[PDB]
């Protein structure tokens, strides 16, 4: 019954930045943790980043450290993800998942997901 | 919430159904003092208290009347005449962090044991010695609050647990937390088996204008015998009179002489039960 | 670092068959495993959180079991709406939320 | 806020409480019986502090307050209960203004002289700010006029088991500067279900100064023997530890006693202090050897 | 005993304390201070426990 | 798949000696190990089923121990009828009944 719709997928050159959003409407956004998940076109799921119920504890994956800055806006039930200095391996599909608890690193799993937004890092026409 | 800042929720105006609570299997500890859990449905209570907090695994036993311990003495105290139920379940999936969840605090030192059912919020620096602290922590200046090191790798006996205790209070007030029981139509002037908000008993409900009873419900006698009760559905003063008593004395001649008897019910006007008065 | 492994690679069954998908963890994770059903056409869903706890909203046909370094997932019927890829995820070790590889299930 | 200093310094007076401050201790109906109960009561023939001029300082709240007032224009509006009364702790507020009865448990910012100004009432300067409000309650609509004594109002406030209990009674009187000698039973009015910590309190007044006074008394745990008439109302009571005759009446469970000698209780000398006498040995027990050993 | 044994098979060191109380002079007391002695005055005395 | 390993290769002792044969499992098997004495001239026999449970019919001189990924077998005397090859078998993982290599014991 919850809805999670993202945006910001497109075509960019290597080293260029683009901005993601994700709208939540089916639950209370002010007391849950949120995560970002990456799905390569020819591989499995991979965890990227997560934020707590409030902007206190933030963790990043090893391969995306120093490049991504996950934000949050509790006022209008919307989170963000700023990706900087994109490389060719970051042309995967990104999901906007929801955590069952209120913290980032907990034995709690990801209960609800949303349809991803595909991004490409290449120089095409 | 934390131990020293335990929440308390007021419960009133309920059709309280405890069957769903009983049938759930998510509670490791399900213990009730003075009330059978299967019998919670019919009983009516004037008010219900729900206290929630999180403590350590080894301290689940300390939440009981007449129990001694650091949390038992300095954080949370139960009356010796406590009645109700205690609910607790593990919360590693919610209240555990690999780096250690430091959002849970409990009190270490205090001047003296606190009275049952009272809360402490002051975070003044404890004076363990003679050196004045003057708001500066140091020697003979211990912070009374300590943070639990809850981690998913920790032992089972040390794991965080969430505790919710239900306390039921009964007194001469109109009960507002009842169970899913249907109220039937009233029948008076006959020997019936009534039930007025858990007040069980038999008798005849004659209509009596005992007094005004502007705010009162029950009426008592020399013994613990409810004489008059006030109806819960409407507002009238009914009167309870117990059924007929007596004795069966047998008038007989010698069985050697003949085989006949005559029964006597004394102190019985047996227009209702060769009849004599 | 912890390595998370998938024993099966591709399985095939029938509408009235019964197969078991197993997932082995290199290091002990203490019953902290999750199973996800990723339909390739839409967003993935969750079936079982924890070792053997079944999330509300999905049929009780699925059943999980295992603890320590050995886990298993089974489907009792493989109904015509169960063709998808299943992933096993651990949430106990320092590398956060390591996912296992896929396991395609095409019934034929 | 607004400071008023035109107040002559007068020491508080004192008056005899007589047999005032008897209420119904519970909600069960009894008739034509003598019932003995243990409860917080106002002792018989106690000392009651008398205030008048505008006199309304902060007063303590130990276990209860017997508040009585005789007036002609109802200068008193309500009461304020709390510990700090400076938004540092939760405080209780009651105002029976010209509109209705308003009760709030919010955290207010009380100045050094909370009061109401006034024929019409215009100045509402009891508090400045209010935050973290929790509870509120308003009674039924009723309007009351702003303009020797004729009536006496007496109240009892209790705070135990997280309940704020108020008992009240209103009776006519023909006295002016004296409390009536008689008996009056107080029935419960409201039982607020709020668990506040209360230690001090104060009274509100509503420029022109009126001629009125209020009386303050403190309750303490006492045993009472109450007499119910044929209609279930309290007609007399006996403070059970006032004097030996009262103890005799308690023992016999009656209000009349015949000539004779009766045994009431037992006299026992109480200890004054304690002494401890232990041998002065200072060597420690060898517990380290038992526990900190290598090979068992 | 080996370091590779299971948790239930590990060695355990046991120390048991037993107290005896009878009509004998108490000799193992606790760290309680001793006050002065007052005569001809109703007091609560504590003589060797 | 699970790999089952034998630390010793060949041991030698005397009639009044005491040696220990150890068997390591790559993955945890939870005390489900078995030891077999395979005399090269006839059918093999079983000595200890489970981690430390001794089967009826063989002397109580033998004793086993271990759980998880570390196991050990010891012989207290090595009497003149104990020269044989010893195998450790796991019965917990999906590959059914994986046997370890041999361990020859010639007393001299
Ligand atoms: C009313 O009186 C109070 C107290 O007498 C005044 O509060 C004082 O305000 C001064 C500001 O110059 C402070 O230095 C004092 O510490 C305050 N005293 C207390 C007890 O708080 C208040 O200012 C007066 N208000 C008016 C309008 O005269
Ligand atoms: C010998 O025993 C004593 C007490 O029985 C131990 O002393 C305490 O040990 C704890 C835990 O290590 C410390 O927190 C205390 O500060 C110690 N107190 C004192 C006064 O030393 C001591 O540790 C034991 N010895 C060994 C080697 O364990
Ligand atoms: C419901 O209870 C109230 C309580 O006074 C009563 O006034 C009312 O008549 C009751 N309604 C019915 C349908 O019995
Ligand atoms: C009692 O019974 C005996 C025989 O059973 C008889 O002989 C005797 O007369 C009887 N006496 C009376 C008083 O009935
Ligand atoms: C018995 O009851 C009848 C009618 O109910 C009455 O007339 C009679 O007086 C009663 N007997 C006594 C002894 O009161
Ligand atoms: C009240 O106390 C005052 C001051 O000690 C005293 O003068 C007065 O007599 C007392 N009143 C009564 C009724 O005891
Ligand atoms: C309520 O209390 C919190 C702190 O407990 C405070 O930050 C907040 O400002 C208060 N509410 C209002 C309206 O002031
Ligand atoms: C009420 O507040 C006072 C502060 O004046 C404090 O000393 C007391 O302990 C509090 N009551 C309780 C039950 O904590
Ligand atoms: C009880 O009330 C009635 C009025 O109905 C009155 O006549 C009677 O005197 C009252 N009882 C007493 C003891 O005054």
């Amino acid at each position: 019954e919850v809805q999670l719709v993202e945006s910001g997928g497109g075509l960019v050159q290597p080293g260029r930045s683009l901005r993601l959003s994700c709208a939540a409407s089916g639950f209370t956004f002010d007391d849950y943790a949120m995560h970002w998940v990456r799905q390569a076109p020819g591989k499995g799921l991979e965890w990227v980043s997560g934020i707590s119920w409030n902007s206190d504890s933030i963790d990043y994956a090893d391969s995306v450290k120093g490049r991504f800055t996950i934000s949050r806006d509790n006022a209008k039930n919307s989170l963000y993800l700023q990706m900087n200095s994109l490389r060719a391996e970051d042309t995967a599909l990104y999901y906007c998942a929801k955590d069952r608890g209120y913290e980032i690193l907990t034995p709690a799993s990801f209960d609800y997901w949303g349809q991803g937004t595909l991004v490409t890092v290449s120089s095409a026409s | 919430a934390s131990v020293y800042a335990w929440n308390r929720k007021r419960i009133s105006n309920c059709v309280a159904d405890y069957s769903v609570l009983y049938n759930s299997a998510s509670f490791s500890t399900f213990k009730c003092y003075g009330v059978s859990p299967t019998k919670l449905n019919d009983l009516c209570f004037t008010n219900v208290y729900a206290d929630s907090f999180v403590i350590r695994g080894d301290e689940v036993r300390q939440i009981a009347p007449g129990q001694t311990g650091k949390i038992a003495d300095y954080n949370y105290k139960l009356p010796d005449d406590f009645t109700g139920c205690v609910i607790a379940w593990n919360s590693n999936n919610l209240d555990s962090k690999v780096g250690g969840n430091y959002n849970y605090l409990y009190r270490l030192f205090r001047k003296s044991n606190l009275k049952p059912f009272e809360r402490d919020i002051s975070t003044e620096i404890y004076q363990a010695g003679s050196t004045p602290c003057n708001g500066v922590e140091g020697f003979n200046c211990y912070f009374p609050l300590q943070s639990y090191g809850f981690q998913p790798t920790n032992g089972v006996g040390y794991q965080p647990y969430r505790v919710v205790v239900l306390s039921f209070e009964l007194l001469h007030a109109p009960a507002t937390v009842c169970g899913p029981k249907k109220s039937t139509n009233l029948v008076k002037n006959k020997c019936v088996n009534f039930n007025f908000n858990g007040l069980t008993g038999t008798g005849v409900l004659t209509e009596s204008n005992k007094k005004f009873l502007p705010f009162q419900q029950f009426g008592r006698d020399i013994a613990d015998t409810t004489d008059a009760v006030r109806d819960p559905q409407t507002l009238e003063i009914l009167d309870i009179t117990p059924c007929s008593f007596g004795g069966v004395s047998v008038i007989t001649p010698g069985t050697n002489t003949s085989n006949q008897v005559a029964v006597l019910y004394q102190d019985v006007n047996c227009t209702e039960v060769n009849v004599f008065q | 670092d912890i390595q998370m492994t998938q024993s099966p690679s591709s399985l095939s069954a029938s509408v009235g068959d019964r197969v078991t998908i197993t997932c082995r963890a290199s290091q002990s994770i203490s019953s902290y495993l999750n199973w996800f059903q990723h339909k390739p056409g839409k967003a993935p869903k969750l079936l079982i959180y924890g070792a053997s706890s079944l999330q509300s909203g999905v049929p009780s046909r699925f059943s999980g079991s295992g603890s320590g370094t050995d886990f298993t997932l089974t489907i009792s019927s493989l109904q015509p709406e169960d063709f998808a890829t299943y992933y096993c995820q651990q949430s106990y070790s320092t590398p956060p939320y390591t996912f296992g590889q896929g396991t395609k299930l095409e019934i034929k | 806020c607004v400071n008023l200093t035109t107040r002559t310094q007068l020491p508080p007076a004192y008056t005899n409480s007589f047999t005032r401050g008897v209420y119904y201790p519970d909600k069960v109906f009894r008739s034509s019986v003598l019932h003995s109960t243990q409860d917080l009561f106002l002792p018989f023939f106690s000392n009651v502090t008398w205030f008048h001029r505008f006199d309304n300082p902060v007063l303590p709240f130990n276990d209860g307050v017997y508040f009585a007032s005789t007036e002609k224009s109802n200068i008193i509006r309500g009461w304020i209960f709390g510990t700090t009364l400076d938004s540092k702790t939760q405080s209780l507020l009651i105002v029976n203004n010209a509109t209705n009865v308003v009760i709030k448990v919010c955290e207010f910012q009380f100045c050094n002289d909370p009061f109401l100004g006034v024929w019409m009432e215009s100045e509402f300067r009891v508090y400045s700010s209010a935050n973290n409000c929790t509870f509120e309650y308003v009674s039924q609509p009723f309007l009351m006029d702003l303009e020797n004594f004729k009536n006496l109002r007496e109240f009892v406030f209790k705070n135990i088991d997280g309940y704020f209990k108020i008992y009240s009674k209103h009776t006519p009187i023909n006295l002016v500067r004296d409390l009536p000698q008689g008996f009056s039973a107080l029935e419960p009015l409201v039982d607020l279900p709020i668990g506040i910590n209360i230690t001090r309190f104060q009274t509100l007044l509503a420029w022109t100064a009126g001629a009125a006074a209020y009386y303050v008394g403190y309750l303490q745990p006492r045993t009472f023997l109450l007499k119910y008439n044929e209609n279930g109302t309290i007609t007399d009571a006996v403070d059970c530890a006032l004097d030996p005759l009262s103890e005799t009446k308690c023992t016999l469970k009656s209000f009349t006693v015949e000539k004779g000698i009766y045994q009431t209780s037992n006299f026992r000398v109480q200890p004054t202090e304690s002494i401890v006498r232990f041998p002065n040995i200072t060597n420690l027990c060898p517990f380290g050897e038992v526990f900190n050993a290598t090979r068992f």
